[PDB]
RNA sequence: AGACUCUGGCAUGCUAUUCUUAGAGGGACAAGUGGCGUUCAGCCACCCGAGAUUGAGCUAACAGGUCUGUGAUGCCCUGUCCGGGGCUGCACGCGCGCUACACUGACUGGCUCAGCGUGUCCUACGCCGGCAGGCGCGGGUAACCCGUUGAACCCCAUUCGUGAUGGGGAUCGGGGAUUGCAAUUAUUCCCC
């Protein structure tokens, strides 16, 4: 059994996997690490040392993304990784981890559950 | 059909889905078809008494 | 009154003025 | 006979309006067409009546759900004013 | 085959009133029942009910025009194809748009991510030439084939280094190829 989630952006769709392991972190087939904007590397590691890499030795994860540029796929990528553990924890382990999770997850970013609601807006004659 | 808003109103595309975003959307979790919608989610006169005007 | 006119005079007007500019699924 | 576009209309406000205060047949309901409308009109009160009476004959089949939020809805409405 | 307007059948109710009157008020609203029904619009049959419809008034045109029959109708006068040419040719004034005037940059190599459309002209693939491009064979009248639409910016490493300079590319000379009756006044592309 595995918990399946999704995290968005402006036109970048990511899809997650979580499920039981030994603390695999995999996204698009490669781990977490070797993203090719480099720059943005502590992003990728914005979630995991919010909570604790111990922690995560018991999920295994695997994200694919597909559409935007690279840091909206980062973005999405993050998003979709903080939405996984949370969903995990939610319906798998009790209500009190999920919600000290979500509540420091809350109060370091706003963008980690929910989006940035923006997109371009057309043009009208 | 037989709703009350059904009843009392003014009388490729099927493709489109809608998703919601609460909680956290687990895809193989057996209830998340109930957060999911195929479609798009979303004059008389009165007088001194208070009563309408018909004609 | 007087003073409301050298006070008015003497102070700057302000308040009111409405400028209009600029999810779930 | 078929139906005028204003009797539907006319209808429809009527029944959601003050769906509480009319009654099962035909004469309640030419009652609360009586003392809710002014209606000079006698053939147009009385296919009115009909068809609120038709309305609500089709309403009462339904489910309950509407019915209670739609008197939840009512009620608070009435409280506010 | 009027889903226009109005109205009548029964009043032992009111008014000067059960028999004659003439004003108003009730009464019919498809109202109910059983079937045919997209299970909602309609249709058929029947009960109660005086009345589930009987009477009074209501076809007409061509701001598109045509075919060319019309009033010695009124006002004003008494072209064709062919060949080439330029269609902004440039001292200047007035504005739309592109390029950069370098170092946050340029070169090389690697690296990796979208969206809106379209096609018998979009092209997959094999052969030749460094490239401009040819040859051959397939897919596609289309979310199927081009196309998991593998793009640019950005990212990593080298070289360059304050220099009208490896920036910027104008204006030129030559060659080659492509598009077509025809390319000169450089159609266009690649290279030097």
């Amino acid at each position: 059994q595995s918990v399946q989630v999704f995290g968005r952006k402006k036109t970048a769709t990511a899809v997650a996997h979580c499920k039981r392991g030994n603390g695999l972190i995999k996204v698009n087939g490669r781990p977490l690490e070797m993203i090719e904007p480099r720059t943005l590397q502590y992003k990728l590691l914005e979630p995991v040392l919010l909570l604790g890499k111990e922690r995560f030795a018991g999920v295994d994860i695997r994200v694919r993304v597909k559409g935007g540029g690279h840091v909206a796929q980062i973005y999405a990528i993050r998003q979709s990784i903080s939405k996984a553990l949370v969903a995990y924890y939610q319906k798998y382990v009790d209500e009190a981890s999920k919600k000290e999770i979500k509540d420091i997850l809350i109060q370091y970013d706003r963008t980690l559950l929910v989006a940035d609601p923006r997109r371009c807006e057309s043009k009208k004659f | 059909g037989d709703s009350i808003e059904e009843i009392l109103a003014d009388s490729r595309q099927r493709s489109r889905a809608w998703l919601k975003e609460d909680e956290p959307l687990n895809f193989l979790d057996p209830k998340v078809a109930q957060r999911v919608l195929a479609t798009q989610p979303g004059g008389f006169k009165v007088s001194a008494d208070g009563r309408l005007i018909i004609r | 009154p007087l003073a409301d006119q050298i006070l008015a005079g003497n102070a700057v007007r302000a308040g009111v003025r409405e400028k209009r500019r600029g999810e779930e699924y | 006979r078929v139906r005028t576009k204003t009797v539907k209309k006319a209808a429809r406000v009527i029944i959601e309006k003050y769906y509480t205060r009319l009654g099962n047949d035909f004469h309640t309901n030419k009652r609360v067409c009586e003392e809710i409308a002014i209606i000079p009109s006698k053939k147009l009160r009385n296919k009115i009546a009909g068809y609120v009476t038709h309305l609500m004959k089709r309403i009462q089949r339904g489910p309950v759900r509407g019915i209670s939020i739609k008197l939840q809805e009512e009620e608070r409405e009435r409280r506010d004013n």
